[PDB]
């Protein structure tokens, strides 16, 4: 018995959701700047992709913590 | 060209763009529908008497036909717009009083000091058909009434679109109207089944037939527009709950203002009835001024968006 | 006693909701920049659509975690 | 007689509400840009409507999660 | 008495409130752009009203799921 | 005749009304700012500005509807 | 009972406070625009007052919800 | 019955605090515009003061609700 | 029992904290405008300080509520 | 009881934290305007410092309330 | 025994919110200072003082945290 | 095991999620400025990448705290 | 007896996460200004890096308090 598994799931969901929220907050302005640079030049595509996909490490670490919690679940 | 009963609502119709010719005139729909659920929303016979007094002042201006100038809104309506507004206001306040009869709680919960109308605990007084503040029957009944009005308008608009497509050889719009009607009938059947009832096998066949009609209409007009539009039409069906929600809000405002007034008068003074009534009237006037604009906008908003975007315009 | 199942549902809902919120936060500015670019040039549609569809990975990860939690119980 | 169903409904409410919030956050800026483009040219209504209908996937996935939890109810 | 009734009420209230919040967030920006277009051209009323009334599907879905929960009450 | 469930129902309806009013205010902020700007500019945009301001009230209206349904369950 | 009484108090406090927050959010932008318009023209005072006093309906609704809850007490 | 009194206190504190927060949110922009207009014109002090003191009705109603809960306490 | 004192402490802390947050939100923009005005003209100091100190009534009301709660406990 | 002291600590910590957050929100814009004025002219130092240190009364009130609560402990 | 855990919760919440408020302050203050530095290389000290001034809120939060840990 | 284990998971998830959120908030503006600088010069790749990768220390400390909690539990 | 270890974990996670969020909020604008100054001059990198790494003391204090709580575990 007890609220063990449920609170573990709550923590897992909080980790994934807030990591994704931070990733989206970064990617908003980064993608806006990338779209502006692509409209200006159309040769900054690789740099824009690198800078946009770089903050995905936040949700990657969130998924790592999620998988750890799921394994201990 | 309209009958003289529908002539003032020509203002409301022609405030927007003109019809695209060879199209039915949605003008007589407004006198049928707008004052009905306006009265359903208000239901406050005292507020209706206030509206009648305002209409009498506007008729005095009609006798004083020289223009009414309000520099606060820069409004100039010398004979005709003010006459049409007087006609609309009287035609509307009639159904306001009529629905206030069912909404029998008069000028708020005035039954506390001397009960004219009667709750079902008091059969000796005059009865009230819909208990207003009770929630067991009234909420479901008025929600279903609003849903029924929405369904009636949806069926009328889609049938009108189909008939216009038939007459104008606009067969794509005819198929869209037929498929939307069938799909929304199926969605309504599904909602009625999910509300909780047995014998769902007979509603299952109706839902399947509606979905098949909608699928045929998608096969005709398949180009990326159909199913988000039918979702928005289902939302438009659901949007008619406003005519109950705003009415409940108005009833709660009036009832709690009368409760505060009777708390001032009966429970503390026993002789400050006039003072409590003055305070309640001041609060009622403030609430009336703040809420009347939205309460009159929401029905005509429902018409202008829901019926007119489907029908044409 | 035990309330694990409903609390697992709470965690799953938090995960998907916050992932959707982060994706919407990104897509707001990204879509505004994309609409501006496609209004200017009418040919930046590929880059604009790629930059708009890229932040949906947050919702994808949130739905993955939600599916894992649902399969747990 | 358990209060598990209430927590399941809480999770449903969280998922639907946060997904709708994210969709609204996206649609705010996207609709502003679309209305500006419509006022400027009016020939890009198709792209303006497409970029606004695109973020509906967030609330769609929220509805899917709520349907799953309501089936679990 | 069951606490599940009150918790389902809490979840329903959360769903309705956050869906209304999302629709308000969308309609702020969209209505500002629409009022600007109206003051500019006086003939953009159809497109402005369509774009303003379109993001109400979020609160529509929220109220649908709220009514589902109230039915399960 | 309920216990803590009645209080939780009250909490839910309060949350619904409060967040619906918050969303309505968030919409009305920008919409009213644009409307007041248009009034100061032209003084003839009163009908359009007032309509656009009063349209987002449906959110708090439906939140009040849901709270009234919850009070029905109360 | 008392626990229901306290939770009803919490609910009505939340309703009144969040309605006040929403009206403050509206009145901030509306009052800024109105003060600017009056400082420019000094004849827009009535329109500014109307546009500022209109948002008070949300506070009124929250107060009446709180008064209904207090009547339940 | 201690939890009854405590939750009443929590509700009244939430009410007064969020009412004060809404008033502050309004008064921020209203006071900024008022100070700008006073520095510009030096004669519109009264209008700015009226517009600044007007949105305190929210904290007035919050105080009323708090005092009602205090009388219940 | 001790729940009354604990939750009344929580309530009064919430009251003062949110009142202070609202006053800070107001004073941010108000003080920025005042600093700009006194940097420009350096004779608007009295009105700038009056407008800056004016929104402290909200934290005064919060302190009033917290002092009432402290006297109650 | 076994929960009174902990909840008192929660209340006083929340009071101090939210008061600090509010005065920080104020000091952000106030200090930005102050540094902008100092860069223009260094003779504004006394008034800028007064305007910056003036919203410290918020955290002063929060600390006073927390000390009063700690006196109960 | 839950008093210890709730004391820890209050301590962490106090210092976290104080740090959040000071981050909010130092964001705009440091942005203005860095913008001013370009000509204000002479006036670097004023910008540094203006940035380091909001640290008093972390000081107060740490004082409250130390008091709560002493009660812990 | 039991309540303590689940609450440990909740705190772990809160730590990693909020650290990721803070890093996303920083990386939004930093990456936008970096992409602008790259579009201008393209010789600023080292400085832009360094300034973008410095906020990752927040997630590093959050993961450190999460691993500490995992080892403790 | 346990049951408080998880709460201490929650408090430690809250402290670390909120300190990280505050430092992210600071470093966003500070690093944006630093990248702008770097793209301007490429010589004030020392001042830019000092001002960027300076607010990290908040995370340092949060980590110290988290270490204290971990020792308390």
């Amino acid at each position: 018995g007890g609220l063990d598994r449920g609170l573990i799931a709550v923590g897992m969901g909080l980790a994934v959701g807030l990591a994704a929220l931070g990733t989206g907050v970064a990617q908003a302005r980064i993608g806006a700047a990338g779209v502006g640079a692509i409209a200006e030049d159309r040769s900054n595509f690789g740099t824009a992709l690198i800078f946009l996909l770089l903050p995905e490490t936040l949700v990657i670490f969130g998924l790592l913590i999620a998988f750890i919690l799921n394994g201990r679940l | 060209d309209n009958p003289p009963w529908a002539k003032p609502f020509e203002l409301l119709v022609s405030f927007l763009n003109t019809p695209k010719y060879g199209t039915f005139d949605p003008t007589p729909v407004v006198p049928v529908f707008f004052p009905f659920w306006f009265g359903m929303i208000v239901g406050d016979i005292g507020y209706a008497l206030l509206f009648y007094l305002v209409g009498r002042w506007l008729s005095g201006y009609v006798k004083r036909n020289e223009p009414l100038v309000i520099d606060l809104f820069a409004l100039k309506l010398k004979p005709q717009v003010i006459g049409k507004l007087v006609h609309i206001l009287n035609w509307m306040v009639f159904w306001t009083v009529v629905w206030g009869v069912i909404y029998g709680e008069f000028f708020g919960t005035f039954l506390e000091h001397l009960g004219v109308f009667g709750t079902p605990e008091h059969p000796g007084l005059i009865p009230i058909l819909i208990h207003r503040i009770d929630t067991a029957k009234t909420a479901n009944l008025l929600i279903l009434l609003s849903v029924a009005f929405g369904v009636v308008l949806v069926f009328f608009g889609l049938a009108l679109r189909a008939y216009l497509g038939l007459k104008h050889r606009h067969m794509a719009h005819f198929w869209e109207g037929v498929g939307y009607l069938g799909g929304l009938v199926g969605v309504l059947a599904l909602a009625a089944s999910y509300l909780g009832n047995l014998q769902a096998g007979w509603l299952q066949g109706l839902m399947y037939l509606g979905f098949g009609v909608f699928l045929l209409a998608v096969l005709m007009s398949r180009i990326w527009l159909m199913i988000p539009e039918i979702f928005t039409q289902a939302g438009h069906i659901l949007s008619h709950i406003r005519i109950y929600a705003v009415g409940a809000a108005g009833g709660i405002l009036a009832g709690l203002l009368t409760d505060v007034g009777f708390a001032l008068a009966e429970r503390l003074g026993l002789l400050g009835v006039l003072l409590g009534l003055l305070v309640a009237g001041v609060l009622h006037l403030l609430i009336l001024l703040l809420t009347t604009l939205g309460h009159m906008l929401q029905p005509i908003r429902l018409l202008w968006v829901e019926f007119f975007t489907k029908f044409g315009f």
